[PDB]
């Protein structure tokens, strides 16, 4: 289906975390449109900064063949 | 994010300073308009499917946007649509209340363009259907409110732009 | 349709089409041309399937048309039919495909959201398909009417 | 993803339009098509693994691919590069039986050009396998399945370059 | 602040604020000339609450400020009276907030990991700041010095 | 990540070739440094706070970076930069036991620079920092030891700038 | 690598390494010679170890070389004593490293779905590397070659 790119920057605001966060601090990933809203709502309410996004699969406007 | 009262401790705290008078009276400012935000609030939140639905009506119904062909065409990108207004609605509405617009560009315009960019989703209408929720606000709750919602929903718009 | 099922089901266990899927694209390919068939008398009778619809469903549920209804007025009718015949198209391309997902993606997904910010009753939009079912009966043989209707009732069943 | 026939259907829609002539050719084209994707799948299939060997025998085996230095050398890259080999076979195949390479966009090419990169996968090596793949699989499915196949497997390498 | 919270907490349920956010951001706003003021006789008695604090701090502590202590010698003592006056400061900024948030987001998250690395007696800081309580409580109203206690209180406890 | 024998083998092995003298040269040199690396490293870690300590006394404290507006001011910040000086250390120290840089590639410079860039985080009082460390750690462990943790902390810094 | 395992260990739990840790890296630095003598002593001998096994295994598995064999042929059979050189060689990579993670990683990963995929009995190359430690058993003294034999046998074991 279709298919979004996106990359993001996620800060830590409640803790000093001491094991290797950075990993999971600056990432870039693909996430399903049927999962892009709550996803970019999950990263925009802990502080994190949406870098880029892009849809991946390309197709535009499509209005029956999703899956 | 932050409202009126934070973003001021926060200039404050980046100097160093303990409140000086220029920020007691930016304090002292939102003190005395909370009551009419959180009336406008109240307001907003009784008609806010209302809202929407007559901003859609002025703006987008009716239209090549809404025919075969249109990026809110097909039920389910209408409501896709319907529930993005929705969504500047209680985002913009929470702002009025904050006093403060950074709760827009960290959970609105946080990377908005490009999503829509992408997709192609009409951002000049877009625009128009939000700038028509500012009329339909501004006609139920007062002048001032409406001003002051305003405020909101041209920064969503020109996060857009 | 069913190809795109089998393939979607087909590489969610990484493996190839198993011999029932193969044989089920098999006999949709193969009763294509009933398909086309029956979509296309639909096709070529929709203004009357629409239009009777309509006057059935207005002479049922005349408070839609009465004052205060969402129909109300000669405007408003006219896009209350131009809707019938959305989903009348809609149905069509159902009954080529093999299968309502044309017809949930373009006009059941959403569908009661749409309806609800507009105030349109949507029960009076599911008995107006309905209504057009019965219309299609009066043209279709009785396999075919069978066949279509499966369509038509999963419309009115959605837009309840 | 599509197949041929939402395809049409798609187009249709996006026009606001019963399907018209041309669409009814296209939906008849694939409809006299069926059987022989099926036929053609059918084989695919049963020789999947033997198509992959003979594939990897022409083009890759005995040279500095599969020799150290070679992205193909260690037990390790040799069975991801078969493993690949077996999902361009089962894709191809899936677009193949749908009549639309939207599947191949969706769920292969999309951003794979840039994983390999960045493994140092040879690109060019890997058309080479994809070509050979194509030879093998015409020699069981026959010329018209062999061609139609092609296609397919065309579409992935150019997705790659 | 109370209007921050109730717009997060009503955001992470997709909803509007409830009548009863609302009614708590409405006695917030009425008493921010209270809060202000409170704050500002402490922003005003600024200098003597930390000078006679830190009098207060190095009598029941005098191993911080002797050969060896964090604070020994007059610039150090200067430096431990900064941070006094650092979290005096971020006392005054809570109290018009209404809240402790302003005090753990510059001064308490991570405070613990940055004075053990200091080699600063965290517990002394902590009743370094329970004595500018003591000392306030010399200019402040008993409802003032109550209502103002509560931060102090929260910055003591939270360093301790 | 890869230690000083891995490595080797690594080298020899993508030339598909048994370990030669030289190969055996280079692992001889390892295995001879071993214990003056456990050493090393049995120190390090019980000085680890110390040594953090004097390197942010030495080139952070009682600046602009530690006062209000700078990007060490507030308790949070403070502690997230000697939590990464912590890090530093560490994997700088695990890089020396191992003889071998790419653990810092790996689980250090992997999207550092772009982390930083976009936090603000001044890369070149960082780096001075790491620096710091350095000066901190060779005058602890003594000049051998001293000048292979260096050859580390200055991996890192030149992979930040 | 023991150093790279108890490395991945300690950071796996944010921690610098544990003294044990620290001490068995002491011990295994120190006794490296007899693992280094074992490994040259292959290595010289490769040719003949080789050359030797793959009699040994044609003996017992003429199936191999036979019409239908997979290494049926003079150039078939002088790729199989090819890959019996290249796990020779990772045998010496394992013993020098102290473990069997070098021939783990260039050799054993995927190496069920190469042999499967070029038709290659794998069984039979498991009997190739227990001739290839046979033959070296005639070369090494009892010790060096009871130590070298668990990793032949690790490879043996791995190939089927
Ligand atoms: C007819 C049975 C009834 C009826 C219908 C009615 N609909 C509308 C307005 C709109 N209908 C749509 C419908 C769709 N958009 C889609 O993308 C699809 C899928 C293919 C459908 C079904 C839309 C978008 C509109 C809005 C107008 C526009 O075209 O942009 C109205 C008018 C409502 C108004 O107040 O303007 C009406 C009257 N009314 C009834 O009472 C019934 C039962
Ligand atoms: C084979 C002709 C050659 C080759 C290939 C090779 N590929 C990889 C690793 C990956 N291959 C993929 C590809 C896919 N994953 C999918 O899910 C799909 C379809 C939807 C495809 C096409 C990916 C994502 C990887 C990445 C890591 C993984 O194993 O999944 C390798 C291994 C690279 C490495 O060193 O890790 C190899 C060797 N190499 C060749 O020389 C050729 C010619
Ligand atoms: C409505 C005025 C018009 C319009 C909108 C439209 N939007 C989408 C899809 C998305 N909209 C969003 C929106 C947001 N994400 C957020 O975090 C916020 C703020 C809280 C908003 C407002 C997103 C993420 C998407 C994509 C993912 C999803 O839908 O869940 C569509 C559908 C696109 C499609 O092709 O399916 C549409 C149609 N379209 C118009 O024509 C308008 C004028
Ligand atoms: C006084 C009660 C005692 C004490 C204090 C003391 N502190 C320091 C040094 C520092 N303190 C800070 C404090 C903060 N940074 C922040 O961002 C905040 C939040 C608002 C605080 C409170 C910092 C950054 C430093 C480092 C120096 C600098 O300003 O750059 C010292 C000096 C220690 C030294 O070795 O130099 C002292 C003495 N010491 C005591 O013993 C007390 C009980
Ligand atoms: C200290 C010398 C200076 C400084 C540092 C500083 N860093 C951050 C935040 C982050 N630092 C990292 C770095 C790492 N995390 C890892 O997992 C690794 C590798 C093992 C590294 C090197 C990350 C990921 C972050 C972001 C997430 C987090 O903080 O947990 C900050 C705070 C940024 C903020 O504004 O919140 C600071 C202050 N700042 C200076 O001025 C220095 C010279
Ligand atoms: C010998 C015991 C038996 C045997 C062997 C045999 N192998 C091949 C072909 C190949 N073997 C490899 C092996 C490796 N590649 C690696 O990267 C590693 C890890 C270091 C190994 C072990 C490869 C890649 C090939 C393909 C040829 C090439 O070099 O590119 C053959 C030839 C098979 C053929 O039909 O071409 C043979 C005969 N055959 C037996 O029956 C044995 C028991
Ligand atoms: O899809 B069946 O279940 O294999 O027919
Ligand atoms: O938020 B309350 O619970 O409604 O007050």
């Amino acid at each position: 289906g279709r298919l979004f790119k996106i990359t993001a920057c996620v800060p830590s605001q409640t803790r000093i975390r001491t094991q290797r966060e950075l990993q999971n601090t600056y990432f870039t990933k693909l996430v399903p449109y049927e999962n892009w809203f709550r996803e970019q709502q999950r990263i925009q309410k802990m502080g994190g900064k949406i870098v880029k996004v892009e849809l991946a699969t390309g197709k535009q406007g499509i209005n029956t063949g999703l899956a | 994010m932050q409202d009126a009262i934070t973003a001021v401790i926060n200039s404050s705290d980046v100097q160093g300073k303990y409140l000086d008078t220029a920020a007691l009276e930016k304090l002292k400012s939102y003190f005395s308009t909370g009551e009419l935000r959180v009336r406008a609030a109240t307001t907003i939140a009784a008609n806010a499917a209302a809202i929407v639905k007559e901003a859609v009506a002025k703006s987008l119904l009716y239209s090549d946007i809404t025919r075969p062909g249109g990026n809110m065409y097909t039920t389910r990108r209408y409501a896709a649509c319907i529930r993005d207004l929705d969504y500047y609605l209680r985002y913009a509405t929470y702002a009025m209340l904050a006093g403060d617009p950074s709760i827009l560009d960290e959970r609105v315009l946080n990377g908005l363009k490009e999503t829509y960019n992408s997709l192609g989703v009409p951002i000049s209408a877009t625009v128009q259907a939000i700038q028509a929720m500012k009329e339909v606000t501004a006609s139920l709750v007062g002048p001032d409110a409406g001003k002051e919602m305003g405020v909101y929903f041209d920064y969503i718009c020109s996060g857009l732009s | 349709s069913i190809v795109t099922k089998s393939i979607v089901n087909a590489d969610a266990e990484a493996r190839y089409l198993s011999p029932g899927e193969l044989d089920r694209i098999k006999s949709f390919v193969s009763s294509g041309e009933k398909r086309l068939r029956i979509a296309q008398i639909l096709t070529d009778n929709r203004e009357r399937i629409v239009k009777q619809a309509g006057d059935q469903l207005f002479q049922k549920r005349p408070d839609v048309v009465s004052p205060g209804g969402n129909a109300y007025g000669q405007e408003m009718t006219a896009t209350c039919l131009r809707d019938l015949d959305y989903y009348l198209r809609l149905i069509t391309y159902g009954i080529v495909a093999g299968d309502v997902t044309p017809i949930e993606e373009i006009g059941i997904v959403g569908v009661r959201e749409m309806y609800k910010s507009l105030g349109t009753p949507i029960d009076a939009v599911a008995a107006g398909v309905s209504a057009m079912k019965n219309v299609a009966s009066s043209i279709l043989s009785a396999e075919d009417a069978a066949e279509a209707g499966a369509y038509f009732d999963y419309v009115a069943g959605a837009l309840a």
